[PDB]
């Protein structure tokens, strides 16, 4: 995250964290006691998916506090129309192998019902993007989770606000700032792009790609979940399948 | 109803024949007698921060 601040502890208790080999990876949301929504670009060049662990109540990196809880991954779901290397359909549905112990530390965030999203959320002007990401464009990871408030843009603004790129499709939305100074960056790819409404907050977005990091006329292009809804709530119904990884028809 | 203002609903709204509209919420929430309001029915409900909420 650029230009963002330390996310007080317990403060964003649904942001996970994913490792590899102990390596950290991606970000993700938990949206209930099993299941991790994150970004399927987080997977093109995964060949241990054994060593994929999902670590929720994470706040500093350097220190074990007790509130953590690392969870094996037990299943990744990425949608049939998601071509590795691309960008579009940028979204994984995470099933661990145990699920996660509610506390004051881990608390899923909602996903919300498509039409709730469409015709109210998508109209709440700033949400919450957070993550252990970049600091900088070519700069050092943080060490403590960042989060940042961006303001949301229709895809008409995004295009003609900015600057061999690619596409702003229907399964996507921009956020953030064209001056350069505030975005998500590589490092927070997967994490929540996260919604108030009336007391309580819900997933809106999937932090998935941009030109660089806060680069000048450019915005950060988030998955746009609302369109994945029924697909999420129709995998998380069905029984577990042999192997890690999964290829579901979308829609 | 549901398209203008989110119905009057805190959390999710369903359009039903006639000028009738139903608001509904999400797991770990019941609605309130005031037909628009969600409640948490558990110790952590979805999208809340406990440390915010005990304080
Ligand atoms: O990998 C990167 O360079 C990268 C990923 C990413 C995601 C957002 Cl939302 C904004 C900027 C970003 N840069
Ligand atoms: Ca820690």
């Amino acid at each position: 995250i650029v230009g963002g601040k330390v996310c007080p502890k317990g403060e964003c208790p649904w942001q996970v964290l994913l490792l590899v080999n102990g390596a950290q990876l991606c970000g993700g949301t938990l949206i209930n006691t099993i299941w991790v929504v994150s970004a399927a670009h987080c997977f093109d060049k995964i060949k241990n998916w054994r060593n994929l662990i999902a670590v929720l109540g994470e706040h500093d990196l350097s220190e074990h506090d007790g509130d953590e809880q690392s969870r094996r991954v037990a299943q990744v779901i990425i949608p049939s129309t998601y071509v590795p290397g691309t960008t579009n359909h940028d979204i994984a549905l995470l099933r661990l192998h145990q699920p996660v112990v509610l506390t004051d530390h881990v608390v899923p965030l909602c996903l919300p019902e498509r039409t709730f999203s469409e015709r109210t959320l998508a109209f709440v002007r700033f949400s919450l993007v957070s993550g252990w990401g970049q600091l900088l464009d070519r700069g050092a990871t943080a060490l403590e989770l960042m989060v940042l408030n961006v303001p949301r843009l229709m895809t008409q603004d995004c295009l003609q606000q900015s600057r061999d790129s690619p596409n702003i499709t229907e399964y996507m939305f921009c956020a953030g700032y064209s001056d350069g100074s505030k975005d998500s960056c590589k490092g927070d790819s997967g994490g929540p792009h996260a919604t108030h409404y009336r007391g309580t907050w819900y997933l809106t977005g999937i932090v998935s790609w941009g030109q660089g990091c806060a680069t000048v006329g450019h915005f950060g292009v988030y998955t746009r979940v609302s369109q994945y809804i029924e697909w999420l709530q129709k995998l998380m119904r069905s029984e577990p399948r042999p192997g890690v990884l999964l290829r579901a028809p979308f829609p | 109803i549901c398209v203008n203002e989110n119905g009057g609903c805190e959390q999710y709204c369903s359009d039903h024949t006639g000028t009738k509209r139903s608001c509904r919420c999400h797991e770990g929430y019941s609605l309130l007698a005031d037909g628009v309001s969600c409640t948490p029915t558990v110790e952590y409900p979805c999208g809340k921060i406990p440390i915010l909420e005990k304080r």
